[PDB]
């Protein structure tokens, strides 16, 4: 569960990242196929080479849906509804990817916000991502 | 242990111009704060309950030079990890009945401050080789585990 | 999610279970301290040798929480609100431990009532532990 | 594979008393019903609407044999199985692209099967002998992921 200073935390953190999201997202996501190959499964139909434009758009796709729960951090569930029923009907993808994913966006934050990922953020950031795993994996069966 | 030589050379070649003492630190106490449960273990550090306390606190720091320094002993011999940790398991096994699942926690904890420490330095290609480091030492650490 | 028909399955497959619940839950724990040794790290205080007296009780008492919840399947956080606190302040047990006592408690089950395991019972049985994994683990940060 | 002799010998025995084509339909058979997402995979082998349909499916039946006839191979080949099934790795990575996560699921749904076919005679630490296995073979699968 989230906690008010949480949310501050999520809110302070991620305005910070502002207009680079998309920039974060590719990256984050570029990361995740070279640390955990196995992640590669879910993306046969990608151009996984370095720099490619459909990991750069989906890149920026995964960091406007967490601009989006950011935006109703009160209300994820509904906010993410559409979201949870596309992974977990049409996509189908075991439920560890998603904190791999999520480990990685940390390293991505982490790389680029020095002055921003105190402890006590880094915590309410771990926090979050994990709220919005267990959302998208919610109805899974 | 599949390392390749440019790996190896990346993962040596980063941690060149790391300060254990300091990093160690960092690591042992967010790990503190980022996963609370896993203070079960050290009841007996004094102050928890918040983060500067955690931090702060020096026998967490003196004890995380001493988790980072054995971590360096292991990247002195990638090609033997089992063997230089096999003491090390039996102890937080037979004496402290620490659960390996906590060894990865610390680990991707470890990547996450060699990325706070060196951003864009860290580039994926060297992630990919520390992921692997970590996990290397964490299986490690749990094999001798009965 | 818990459909109206896993919730029969469960009842049902329970109900055969009967007076040998404590029986099942004693040789679920044996099965997965012999099958996943780094569980034993919860227990150090426990003589582990075959058939002792600690597993056995703590076997009737896991399973006595089971029964407890098939007969609240429709109301689990609530039933379970003490134990969920009790191994998330206290036990704090890490969550993938949970999904070894279940894959253990089905295969006892398995073993132990032909009949009932059927294909779908299986799978009712599979998500009826996971949930009271969840809900175990509800309150862990 | 750290299979101790007395547990490669509690293995050896038990599998050949196993009816390859019942536990071979029937594992692949209650992991499509117990885990409907690992059906992805297999749209094309028809209805698997329901429990009853999968179950009676022949193209379901025939390939958890194919399967199981895959895992006997390994079994005689236990000190190597990384070599055993390395094709089937590339094969399984490289072309049907499945997350190797899946394979631990066939594995347990697998040892619910022995332990639902022999009773009393799967005892803990047969099954324990059996885990190994299942997290052996598994592992040799995902070997060469890439
Ligand atoms: C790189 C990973 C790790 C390494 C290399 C490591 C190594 C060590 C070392 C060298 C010691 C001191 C040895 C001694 O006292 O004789 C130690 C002690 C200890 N370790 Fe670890 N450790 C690691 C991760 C962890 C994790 C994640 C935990 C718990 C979650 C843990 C739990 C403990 C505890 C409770 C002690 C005793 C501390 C005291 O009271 O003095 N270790 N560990
Ligand atoms: C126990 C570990 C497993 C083993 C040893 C195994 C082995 C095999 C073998 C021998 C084949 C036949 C290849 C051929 O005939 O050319 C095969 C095909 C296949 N396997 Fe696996 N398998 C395992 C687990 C899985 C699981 C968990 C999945 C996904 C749920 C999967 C997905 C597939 C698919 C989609 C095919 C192609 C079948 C077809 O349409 O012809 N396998 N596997
Ligand atoms: C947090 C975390 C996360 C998030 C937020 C997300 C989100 C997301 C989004 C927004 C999208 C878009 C879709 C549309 O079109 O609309 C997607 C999709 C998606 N996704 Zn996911 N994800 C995720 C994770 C994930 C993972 C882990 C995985 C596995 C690996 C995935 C896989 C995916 C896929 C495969 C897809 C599809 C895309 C294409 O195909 O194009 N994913 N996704
Ligand atoms: C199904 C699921 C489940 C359930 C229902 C349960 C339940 C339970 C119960 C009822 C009890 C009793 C308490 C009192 O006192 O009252 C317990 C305890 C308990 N628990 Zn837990 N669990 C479980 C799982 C588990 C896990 C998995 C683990 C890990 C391995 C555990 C660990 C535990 C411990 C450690 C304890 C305590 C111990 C003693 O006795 O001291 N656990 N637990």
């Amino acid at each position: 569960v989230l906690s008010p200073a949480d949310k501050t935390n999520v809110k302070a953190a991620w305005g910070k990242v502002g207009a680079h999201a998309g920039e974060y997202g590719a990256e984050a996501l570029e990361r995740m196929f070279l640390s955990f190959p196995t992640t590669k499964t879910y993306f046969p139909h990608f151009d996984l080479s370095h720099g490619s434009a459909q990991v750069k758009g989906h890149g920026k796709k995964v960091a406007d849906a967490l601009t989006n729960a950011v935006a109703h951090v009160d209300d994820m569930p509904n906010a993410l509804s559409a979201l949870s029923d596309l992974h977990a009907h049409k996509l189908r993808v075991d439920p560890v990817n998603f904190k791999l994913l999520s480990h990685c966006l940390l390293v991505t934050l982490a790389a680029h916000l020095p002055a921003e990922f105190t402890p006590a953020v880094h915590a309410s950031l771990d926090k979050f991502l994990a709220s919005v795993s267990t959302v998208l994996t919610s109805k899974y069966r | 242990m599949h390392l390749t030589p440019e790996e190896k050379s990346a993962v040596t070649a980063l941690w060149g111009k790391v300060n254990v003492d300091e990093v160690g630190g960092e690591a042992l106490g967010r790990l503190l704060v980022v996963y609370p449960e896993t203070q079960r273990f050290f009841e007996s550090f004094g102050d928890l309950s918040t983060p500067d306390a955690v931090m702060g606190n020096p026998k967490v720091k003196a004890h995380g030079k001493k988790v980072l320094g054995a971590f360096s002993d292991g990247l002195a011999h990638l090609d033997n990890l089992k063997g230089t940790f096999a003491t090390l398991s039996e102890l937080h096994c037979d004496k402290l009945h620490v659960d390996p699942e906590n060894f990865r926690l610390l680990g991707n904890v470890l990547v996450c401050v060699l990325a706070h420490h060196f951003g864009k330095e860290f580039t994926p290609p060297v992630q990919a080789a520390y992921q692997k480091v970590v996990a290397g030492v964490a299986n490690a650490l749990a094999h001798k585990y009965h």
